[PDB]
């Protein structure tokens, strides 16, 4: 679960990737 | 009686399984099948991508995770809760959590685990739909998930 963040992080930027789409 | 629950099965088994069997399923999508099969196209076009442009971020949690069985999976389900733990839910942390349920997969089959593909499946669509349900119906559920994953082609 200490990993948990970088899941987080990574779906953020794709998340911030899309939304300009 | 669930049919989000059915629906969301549906889309997430059916790409972890053509991911690691290489095969598409020819059958068509379950009633509410436009809505199904436009959710199916939409998470080939960008899980396809999120793997290709993070492989490097996936190989690494798998290898830390050491999965081989299906007592594995049931402890990724724990870390997969907390992708929202912050409180914070888009399609952006769904869309990786499932694409890195088709990396798993397409492990789990080089290893001889394929029998582990569907309780990962399961263990997935639990997370999203058992507690983020009310997230999802506020989008219209996989509709949503088309709708923000539609690339506007403006001319």
């Amino acid at each position: 679960i200490w990993l948990a963040q970088g899941a987080r992080r990574l779906g953020d930027e794709i998340n911030a990737y899309y939304a300009r789409r | 009686s669930d049919e989000l629950y059915r629906q969301s099965l549906e889309i997430i088994s059916r790409y972890l399984r053509e991911q690691a069997t290489g095969a598409k399923d020819t059958k068509p999508m379950g009633r509410s099948g436009a809505t199904s099969r436009k959710a199916l196209e939409t998470l080939r076009r960008v899980g396809d991508g999120v793997q290709r442009n993070h492989e490097t971020a996936f190989q690494g949690m798998l290898r830390k995770l050491d999965i081989k069985n299906e007592d594995d999976v049931k402890s990724l389900s724990r870390v997969m809760i907390h992708v929202f733990s912050d409180g914070v839910t888009n399609w952006g942390r769904i869309v990786t959590l499932i694409s890195f349920g088709a990396f798993v997969a397409k492990h789990l089959k080089t290893i001889n685990q394929e029998s582990c593909i569907e309780p990962l499946a399961e263990s997935i669509t639990d997370v999203l739909v058992r507690t983020k349900r009310d997230w999802l119906v506020k989008q219209r559920g996989w509709d949503g998930f088309v709708e923000f994953f539609h690339v506007e082609d403006l001319e």
